[PDB]
């Protein structure tokens, strides 16, 4: 049961999730210059926001 | 207020910037020669930097209602002097595969170090946006310099409309600010105030909008892998170090200067910015093939770490000596990398086993691949030492965390392009070897810094401006 | 005797409309003439901001403002033209081959 | 006073709005042509007559060069029209409107939480802001000029055929 | 004061009444005369044979160089119009910044003719030999 060595999949766990978060986040970056400026926009209405609130 | 001949004294760099940009026109406009211009440009930007000796030989004077000149300054001039000296260094051997002319790039270049120049030198908004825009606008000739390429002119397009977007944002913030005070001074925000006002934290937030995208900051970070890599590679020099440097330099200046520093949501902002910038940009280039995208990545990442440690300069008085030798090390490595990449890029027409043809390049690749990833004995650790103890210093977590798990992942991107230069895969003139003894200077100041960084911190605590 | 709120509220619709003329806008030309309306909208609220102090420094930003409105519509004129030389539409969705 | 400064900027917000959604070019351009003209106007009731005056002055040479530029590209006929029209749909648009209502509707917070006077419309000439920007604010004059060299300098480089 | 409102209202009339004559002559231009009815009469004027094509072709003008040097130029000419109304409070040192400022532009006007710039005739119509 153990020479799959279980421990050193728990510790490779937040490798796959850096991984999956990695190849999540360059979705992102598609190439169009209108959702540039829109992620701009919703990034000046977050930090407006976040200013507001405190 | 008049302007003194002590004034001018102070005012050397930019001056001589200023008429070696006139002297390089009138010259390119006598005769369309490529080596003249340049030996041109190079000499000017030279005679800048021996002017720094009598610019601090001057002392430190606040010089116009909008300039200020002081050690901080000096060593914010001197950093962008030498990445712009670079920038042309390695530019040439580029140029001499250009079909185009090939003399307005040192005169977009001299422009775009004026600006660095006067970005180091404000004291003022107007003087802040006038920098910002003088930086910005030769960038947009630079980076669609080779305009028949098509990644060039994606660039140079995304480039333009973004940063005029910027632009726009900062200056909305700027007359929202000036409406709020009364003062454009960066010592007069807020001297009225109950520091918390709604108009004056808008008009903060909509500028660092602008100057976050202009530092490749999350959530305006998008167009760096694409600008990076659209760029000629000399382009992506100056871009990936003076820009930042210059930019940071003043966006330090307004955040010391001024009294809304000492606001906690402008710090809790900054401090979300700056996780948000050092996760997102190390995850990004975790499968990046290409070296210019990962470069943008790191560049992100990088000034996630400079984010951080500004975000503890009201705490701690070891915070701008952090940022500057932070900024040094950055700068050489990122001259390191990217000058590895424009001689492996040079002549232009239209890195996996680089060790067996191209050694010495592969060696300064893997040191600068070391160095960025804040690895002993080299600059960057230097440098992620001197944040990371700044960040104990406040007491800010989150952001030392972010740092550590930043610094993991660049190691394994950092690690893997190093041993990609020592697999298996399947010039001849003096302009080359002028670019390869450059990133070999860069390569062993990066070594040597790292091994004994005590002469860098004394040239950097040095350099201290009117606390 | 004139609200400085109503002029910062005026400036910021022209500033919110023009970028939503920048972002819902596909043609390059329209997005220049966006960013057109943004800088106007900035410079606009700083002679407002200029005028509620009564200085010239309002005036002098708006003169800087505009001064880089022009030198960028000029900038991204030539690009544009670039564009329509080298690919015969104004079609800023194409430009995407540069992603991941 | 309050009347020219309220009518101006009726007029501005619709003329900017009817350019931001519109598919002819040389429409959208005259709508524009209007909002500069409201700007300006709103410019003279606040006294800035420097402003409003380079607003028209500087302004109907920088849509002049737009026009040529319409008139090198853009008009086709029904065409044009019709092809910016597809490019348009009631979702592309009701995307972002929700976004810049927000970002407004924050500002107007932001703007109305300061503190007020009331702008006194005392008239600024021409001469102080020539003081102030030959006096004070040198750097400022050299280094735009500089920048509109280097705008310059890249319009020539870029705009070339051959 | 007085003259200051009678100066503007005088300004008010004028506009309205300008602008109300011109409206006023094109209704008495649009509603007198009678109409012709032509076969041809709503074609555009080509010299008497029906055009190829039509005019909303688009036309390659070769001095948009020239068009977007001359918004520069034109925001140089702005500061100069700043400058110019206040030198007598400027000083010799404002004179020293504004020649600074004039040989900077002809630096740059000197820079665009000799590369080849302001330049867009064609070789053929160069009044050569
Ligand atoms: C529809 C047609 C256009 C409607 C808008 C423009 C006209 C509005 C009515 C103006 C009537 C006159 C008026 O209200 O003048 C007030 C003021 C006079 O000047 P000022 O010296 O500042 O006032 C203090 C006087 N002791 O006036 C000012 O300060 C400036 C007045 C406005 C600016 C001049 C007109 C601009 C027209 C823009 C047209 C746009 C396209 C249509
Ligand atoms: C072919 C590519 C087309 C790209 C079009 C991009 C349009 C972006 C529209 C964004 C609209 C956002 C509305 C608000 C969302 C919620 C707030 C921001 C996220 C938290
Ligand atoms: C299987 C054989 C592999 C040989 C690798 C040789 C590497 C030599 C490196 C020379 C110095 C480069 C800079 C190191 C830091
Ligand atoms: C992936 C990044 C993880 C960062 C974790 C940071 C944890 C900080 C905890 C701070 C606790 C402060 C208590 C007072």
């Amino acid at each position: 049961l153990l020479k799959r060595d279980p421990l050193n999949s728990m510790m490779n766990i937040p490798a796959v999730l850096s991984r999956f978060a990695g190849k999540g986040l360059l979705l992102s970056e598609n190439g169009y210059l209108r959702w540039y400026v829109a992620s701009m926009s919703i990034g000046a209405v977050v930090v407006l926001a976040l200013l507001m609130v405190l | 207020m008049t302007i003194t001949p002590q004034n001018l004294i102070a005012l050397l760099p930019l001056l001589i910037v200023g008429l070696t940009v006139v002297v390089v026109m009138l010259s390119i406009a006598w005769r369309r020669n490529h080596f003249l211009n340049a030996t041109l440009s190079v000499i000017g930007l030279n005679a800048a930097l021996v002017s720094l000796w009598f610019v601090g030989q001057a002392g430190a004077m606040d010089v116009t209602p909008l300039m200020r000149v002081d050690g901080f300054a000096m060593l914010y001039t001197g950093l962008v002097l030498l990445a712009s000296l670079a920038t042309c260094t390695f530019a040439y051997p580029w140029l001499e595969g250009y079909n185009d002319n090939k003399d307005e790039f040192y005169l977009l270049v001299l422009i775009a170090a004026l600006g660095g120049i006067l970005l180091a030198n404000a004291n003022h908004l107007a003087s802040l946006f006038l920098g910002i825009e003088l930086i910005s606008l030769p960038l947009f000739g630079l980076v669609g310099y080779a305009f028949r390429q098509k990644r060039s002119l994606e660039a140079s397009i995304k480039y333009t409309i973004l940063s005029a977007a910027a632009s726009s944002f900062l200056l909305f913030g700027m007359a929202l600010v000036y409406a709020q005070s009364g003062d454009l001074s960066f010592v007069a925000l807020g001297k009225n105030l109950m520091l918390n006002e709604p108009l004056l934290l808008a008009g903060f937030g909509l500028m660092i909008v602008g100057l976050g995208f202009k530092l490749s900051l999350v959530p305006f970070h998008l167009w760096t892998p694409d600008v990076y890599q659209g760029a000629p590679a000399p382009v992506s020099t100056f871009l990936a170090t003076a820009s930042k440097i210059a930019i940071f330099g003043v966006v330090m200046r307004l955040f010391l200067y001024a009294p809304v520093g000492d606001s906690e949501a402008i710090r809790v902002v900054l401090a979300i910015i700056a996780f948000a910038s050092i996760i997102f940009g190390n995850l990004m280039a975790l499968s990046q093939t290409n070296i210019k995208r990962l470069l943008g990545y790191s560049s992100i990442s990088h000034l996630g770490y400079l984010l951080v440690a500004l975000i503890a300069l009201q705490t701690g008085e070891m915070s701008m000596e952090a940022v500057g030798v932070y900024l040094a090390g950055y700068l050489f490595s990122s001259l390191g990398a990217f000058g590895v990449v424009s001689l492996m890029s040079s002549p232009y027409r239209g890195y996996r086993g680089l060790f067996w043809h191209r050694p010495i390049l592969a060696a300064v690749m893997t040191v600068m691949m070391l160095s960025l990833a804040g690895i002993p004995m080299t600059l960057g650790f230097i440098g992620k030492f001197y944040v990371l103890a700044v960040g104990v210093q406040a007491h800010l977590w989150w952001l030392v965390g972010a740092v550590v798990v930043g610094s993991a992942i660049g190691l394994y991107y950092y690690l893997r392009v190093a041993v990609s230069l020592y697999l298996h895969a399947p010039p001849s003139n003096w302009q080359y070897s002028a670019g390869g003894i450059v990133v070999l200077i860069s390569a062993l100041l990066v070594l040597v810094l790292g091994v004994w960084p005590q002469p860098l911190i004394s040239i950097v605590r040095l350099a201290m401006p009117l606390m | 005797m004139i609200p400085l709120q109503h002029g910062l509220i005026l400036a910021a619709i022209l500033f919110v409309l023009g970028l939503t003329g920048l972002v819902i806008r596909r043609n390059l030309l329209f997005m220049l003439i966006g960013l057109e309306i943004m800088i106007n909208a900035s410079a606009l609220a700083f002679v407002v901001a200029g005028s509620y102090w009564g200085q010239t420094d309002g005036q002098v930003m708006y003169i800087l403002a505009i001064s880089l409105a022009a030198a960028e519509a000029s900038i991204g004129l030539a690009l544009l033209l670039q564009l329509h030389r080298r690919r015969q539409n104004l079609n800023i969705d194409s430009v995407s081959e540069m992603r991941g | 006073m309050e009347f020219a400064f309220y009518i101006c900027g009726l007029i501005a917000i619709l003329a900017t709005l009817r350019v931001i959604t519109h598919t002819n070019p040389v429409h959208a351009l005259l709508y524009l042509i209007i909002s500069l003209l409201a700007i300006s106007g709103v410019f003279f009731s606040l006294g800035a007559y420097f402003a409003g005056a380079l607003e028209i002055i500087v302004y109907a040479g920088a849509i002049m060069v737009l026009f040529v530029f319409v008139v090198m590209m853009l008009n086709l006929g029904g065409s044009e029209i019709e092809q910016e029209r597809q490019w348009l749909k009631p979702q592309v648009w009701i995307g972002p409107a929700i976004l810049s209502a927000i970002m407004l509707v924050v500002i107007v917070y932001a703007i109305l939480g300061v503190n007020d006077q009331g702008i006194d419309g005392t008239p600024i000439s021409a001469k102080a802001v020539g003081i102030t920007l030959f006096g004070p604010y040198v750097l400022a004059v050299e280094l735009a000029s500089m920048l509109l060299l280097a705008g310059l300098v890249v319009a020539f480089h870029v705009g070339r055929e051959e | 004061s007085t003259e200051v409102i009678a100066h503007h209202w005088a300004f008010a009339i004028f506009l309205i009444v300008a602008i109300g004559l011109c409206c006023l002559m094109l209704v008495g231009g649009w509603f007198l005369g009678g109409r012709a009815r032509a076969r041809s009469k709503n074609v555009p004027f080509e010299s008497g044979i029906d055009s190829v094509g039509s005019a909303r072709l688009r036309l390659s003008a070769k001095f948009y160089l020239v068009a977007m040097f001359f918004v520069i130029f034109d925001v140089e000419a702005l500061y100069l119009f700043a400058w110019s109304t206040s030198i007598r409070e400027s000083g010799w040192v404002g004179f020293v910044e504004a020649a600074i400022f004039i040989f900077v532009l002809l630096a740059g006007l000197v820079y665009l003719v000799r590369i080849g710039a302001l330049d867009w005739t064609p070789a053929r119509s160069r009044r050569e030999r």
